[PDB]
RNA sequence: CCGACCCGUCUUGAAACACGGACCAAGGAGUCUAACACGUGCGCGAGUCGGGGGCUCGCACGAAAGCCGCCGUGGCGCAAUGAAGGUGAAGGCCGGCGCGCUCGCCGGCCGAGGUGGGAUCCCGAGGCCUCUCCAGUCCGCCGAGGGCGCACCACCGGCCCG
């Protein structure tokens, strides 16, 4: 179960880092890599990530299957969101909460989303 | 674990948990179980009572062996044999009460604590209690001799 | 300043398991919830039984939970104790028995299955009766433990009824003097 | 079903806020008759001594019923049998208040403290500063602020006391229920008393200013809040 | 015998004050009426 | 130093009262005594058989054994920082019942028939008895006599 | 400018006219074993434990780990008391008979008794409801009282051994 996996790993995973009294964990589905139960990427039945594209432009959206809980080679679903700015962010919105996958991560996803995007435009001196 | 223990929490203490005053000395008060009749005769007395002195008969080269007999209890009686031996007695029209061997369990002496259910049943043993031959001639069994 | 006493400001109690068993911290998390948000007392017992040790949560012999089962008034009750459920070979005429406890001895819980006995745990107890309703909470014999005999007053002194502690049980050991009148005295 | 719900929401305000307004004339209207109470006690007790002098004999007031006590002296070196009183009058600080009912045990328990506490008789007025600017409610073992009238109703609405009003009149005028009033209410922690003390050391009639102050009390407290 | 002597002789049987009155509505069962009929009489207007 | 004896210092606490030597009188022997009354151990020196000792003389204890010429009393005796229950066997000479405990049970009978006598006539009564209260106003008159005016006396050497 | 005696140590009392300390770097002091006792954690549970031995490619790890069950011998516990011969832990209720003689043989049930407290649980009079009333269905909430009483305490009983 979620709980259980959480309990197991809430303080020994190789993804946890413990620096400056933080506490970070760097698994690839993990929004605002905090080290929480509800933002833990990898103990629930589905869940939702943003990554930035193979290229510097777009995003990459992945979320968990209803059937791989246990074949990873198949247990997420990937896609790349190239569009401009605020449609991009209205797609995502709506995989949340018209799909009502994991509605709480709405906003965190959203931001992720928004600092991702805005990270590909040229820099500035 | 030396990481768990008060020495890695008294360091820096100049008596180290043993006081400024009377310190940590090499033996006060005598070693081992010293002046258990003089300075110490509170303590043996307080919480060892009967400790000096000599009480009954001295028996040269005791062989434990001779004096073994396990004992056994009449509510643990049904223990030894199976479970399927005490349903199939109990049903039984018949008065075939089963037999038990508490020498075949282990068992010499059958004690009395308890009471027995209601089914006759046939008990070998090298030795038995009175309240024990009586309690199971009660419910319909006897009681036969080993040796 | 003023003129308080600070010596008993810190209650000395039991807030969490000490135990790190994630299974048990779980079923805490649950039952601590449960006391919080509803107002049946019975969660608050149980789950401040939860945090205690095992030598406060003694084990409860089959045969002395029946024996409280059969009590008149407590037919089709589900019988709750927090701890091992203990098997006793000095009972035969096993009832049936609805029963919710931490751990169950598997000869025990072979036993009460065949007799057509239920067995759940703290969590399926939870989805069955929230509030605890129709539950009969047991305990084992706490002082029922060896090294209550040795508590009390000093052996030495009259009217003592405490084991003293001896290497070995023999008429050498510790029978002598004070114990009987031949010899000094017996107190 | 929406505006079914509404409706049932809208009465159930509706009332609360009715049950609001009645509440609030009550407390309005009992104050108001206190009012009366007040000034006829206190035309009273001059108009009963004033027909004494008329008829050229005495007339003596009525023993005090209602003290205040404070304590004046700290805790560095306080005998066993004088810190257990101060301890049951709730003065465990410099500078403490505490309302005591009077009567023959009192007195004798504030004789033993008489060198540790000053104490007198308040009038009206100061029984009115005190509630309402130091006044805490003991609730649930807490020292809450008596911010609002509500807190008083919480816990001692049983008794009848719902209003700082309320509980001013049952202080003031020794009522039925004084012990549950005045154990409800926090001691009051005063401070230093400005202008300086004559003496701590010594009786009041001494010069010093321990001991009982009949109505000088009053003075102290002015200084004192 | 002398619960039911006991039980036979058990069943042996067959201003204003404006203050007052304001307790009384302030009370949140006991005026309930009380208050509802001055909340009519302060929204309905009708002559007569 | 203080001799470890069991009557050291009872000189004048075992001594009769003055002008009160002689044969005991027999109203002592002729009262009687239950279990759970309270009784006061005095230790008269008359008949030094049962003689309770100094420590408890004057203490109050209750009955819970009862014999021929003696009883048995639990009084609670106070040992450096504790307090325990001692029980002694003391001739019914050295005793006698405690007045205190016998008011208290007239009060008792006094005071449930209050309860019942009032609640039969419909009024309520005080039960609790309060303490002393402060004293009410009341007027002091004159009379026509003026009150007399003191004046403190001159010093004198009087001897 | 204000306050500020040199630390460590023994002592009722140290800044002492008490002892040690010139300064600096490195080293330096409640450990391990055995036996107990208690508390805590884990597993099993009236049983528990293979630690000795044996069995598996002879061995980087692995001198580990795994397994034995007619390898449980054995240790500790499941019975105590007596010096020892030894002995050894079940009564409650209902019936006829001697004599229901303070009484023995049975019959039937039940299975560690009873008293007072005892968290908890159960029953529960009666109340809380809507725009309303007489008309009654479904469960929820508050609750005077009553009952079964966990562990534990105190006492009275009962049984075992000298
Ligand atoms: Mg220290
Ligand atoms: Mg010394
Ligand atoms: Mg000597
Ligand atoms: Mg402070
Ligand atoms: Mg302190
Ligand atoms: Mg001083
Ligand atoms: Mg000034
Ligand atoms: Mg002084
Ligand atoms: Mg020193
Ligand atoms: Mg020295
Ligand atoms: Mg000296
Ligand atoms: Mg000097
Ligand atoms: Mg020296
Ligand atoms: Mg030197
Ligand atoms: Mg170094
Ligand atoms: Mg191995
Ligand atoms: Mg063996
Ligand atoms: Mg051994
Ligand atoms: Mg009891
Ligand atoms: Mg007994």
């Amino acid at each position: 179960s979620a709980h259980l996996q959480w309990m197991v790993v809430r303080n020994c995973s190789s993804f946890l880092i413990k620096r400056n009294k933080q506490t970070y964990s760097t698994e690839p589905n993990n929004l605002k890599a905090r080290n929480s139960f509800r933002y833990n990427g990898l103990i629930h039945r589905k869940t939702v990530g943003v990554e930035p594209a193979a290229d510097g432009k777009g995003v990459v959206v992945v979320i968990k299957r209803r059937s791989g809980q246990r074949k990873p080679a198949t247990s997420y679903v990937r896609t790349t969101i190239n569009k401009n700015a605020r449609a991009t962010l209205s797609s995502i919105r709506h995989m949340i909460r018209k799909n009502k996958y994991r509605p709480d991560l709405r906003m965190a996803a959203i931001r992720r989303a928004s600092a991702i995007l805005r990270s590909q435009k040229p820099v500035m001196v | 674990p030396s990481r768990l223990r008060k020495t890695r929490k008294l360091r820096g203490h100049v008596s180290h948990g043993h006081g400024r005053i009377g310190k940590h000395r090499k033996h006060p008060g005598g070693r081992g179980n010293a002046g258990g009749l003089h300075h110490h005769r509170i303590n043996f007395d307080k919480y060892h009572p009967g400790y000096f002195g000599k009480v009954g008969m001295k028996h040269y080269h005791l062989k434990r062996n001779q004096s073994f007999c396990p004992t056994v209890n009449l509510d643990k009686l049904w223990t030894l044999v199976s479970e399927q031996t005490r349903v199939n007695a109990a049903k039984n029209k018949t008065g075939a009460a089963p037999i038990i061997d508490v020498v075949r369990s282990g068992y010499y002496k059958v004690l009395g604590k308890g009471k027995l259910p209601k089914q006759p049943v046939i008990v070998k043993a090298k030795f038995f209690s009175r309240r024990a031959e009586e309690k199971i001639k009660s419910v319909g069994g006897a009681c036969v001799l080993v040796a | 300043g003023v003129d308080i006493r600070h010596n008993k400001d810190r209650k000395v109690r039991r807030k969490e398991p000490k135990s790190q068993d994630i299974y048990l911290r779980l079923l805490v998390k649950l039952y601590r919830f449960l006391a919080r948000r509803t107002n049946s007392t019975f969660n608050q017992v149980v789950l401040k039984r939860l945090f205690m040790s095992r030598t406060n949560r003694p084990p409860l012999s089959l045969s002395r939970m029946i024996r409280k089962m059969k009590l008149p008034g407590r037919e089709n009750k589900t019988a709750v104790v927090v701890g091992t459920i203990t098997d006793d070979v000095r009972v035969q005429e096993v009832p049936k028995l609805k029963v919710c406890a931490l751990r169950v001895t598997s000869r025990a819980r072979s036993r009460i299955l065949r007799a057509g006995g239920k067995i759940l745990t703290f969590d399926q107890l939870a989805l069955d009766s929230p509030k605890g309703c129709g539950t009969v909470l047991l305990s084992g014999p706490r002082k029922g433990r060896e090294v209550y005999r040795h508590f009390g007053k000093a052996p030495g002194t009259p009217h003592s009824h405490t084991k003293p502690y001896v290497r070995s049980k023999g008429r050498k050991f510790e029978r002598a003097r004070g114990r009987r009148a031949s010899r000094g005295y017996k107190n | 079903n929406f505006a079914e719900l509404k409706i049932k929401r809208l009465r159930k305000k509706f009332a609360q806020k009715m049950l609001r307004k009645a509440r609030r004339k009550l407390i309005y209207e009992k104050a108001k008759h206190y009012h009366k109470e007040y000034r006829q006690m206190y035309r009273t007790e001059i108009r009963m001594a004033r027909m004494a002098r008329k008829a050229g004999n005495f007339y003596v007031p009525a023993e005090p019923k209602l003290a205040f006590v404070i304590r004046i002296r700290g805790i560095n070196g306080v005998s066993p049998k004088v810190r257990k009183v101060l301890q049951l009058l709730r003065l465990r600080q410099i500078f403490n208040g505490t309302f005591v009912k009077l009567n023959k045990a009192s007195i004798n328990m504030l004789r033993i403290v008489e060198p540790y506490i000053a104490w007198g008789y308040p009038n009206l007025k100061s029984v009115n500063e005190l509630i309402y600017k130091r006044g805490y409610g003991k609730i649930n073992k807490k020292r809450i602020a008596l911010t609002d009238n509500a807190l008083i109703a919480r816990s001692l609405g049983k008794y009848g006391i719902i209003c700082m009003e309320d509980l001013i009149h049952e202080i003031y005028t020794v009522g039925k229920r004084f012990k549950e009033a005045n154990n409800f209410l926090w001691p009051f922690k005063l401070s230093s008393p400005r202008g300086g003390m004559k003496k701590k050391t010594t009786h009041f009639v001494e010069g010093g200013d321990a001991g009982n102050r009949e109505d000088q009390i009053n003075r102290l407290i002015r200084r004192m809040n | 015998k002398a619960m039911s002597a006991r039980a036979e002789a058990i069943k042996a049987l067959v201003v204003s004050r404006k203050l007052d009155r304001l307790a009384y509505i302030a009370h949140p069962k006991l005026g309930k009426r009380a208050r509802a009929r001055i909340a009519k009489g302060l929204r309905l207007c009708r002559p007569k | 130093t203080n001799t470890k004896g069991k009557r050291r210092g009872t000189r004048y606490m075992f001594s009769r009262p003055f002008r009160k030597h002689g044969v005991v009188p027999l109203a002592t022997y002729m009262r009687i005594y239950k279990k759970g009354d309270i009784v006061d151990i005095k230790g008269m020196g008359t008949v030094q058989k049962g003689m309770p000792h100094k420590c408890y003389h004057g203490k109050t204890g209750r009955v819970y054994n009862v014999t021929q010429h003696a009883v048995g009393i639990v009084v609670n005796k106070q040992v450096k920082g504790k307090i325990l229950a001692k029980r002694i066997n003391v001739r019914i000479e050295h005793i006698k019942h405690s007045k205190s405990r016998d008011s208290f049970l007239k009060r008792v009978k006094e005071n449930d028939q209050k309860k019942k006598e009032a609640k039969e006539k419909g009024t309520w009564v005080q039960l609790k008895r309060q303490p002393a209260p402060p004293r009410e106003a009341h007027f002091v008159r004159t009379n026509g006599k003026e009150p007399e005016l003191l004046e403190p006396i001159p010093y004198e050497f009087m001897a």
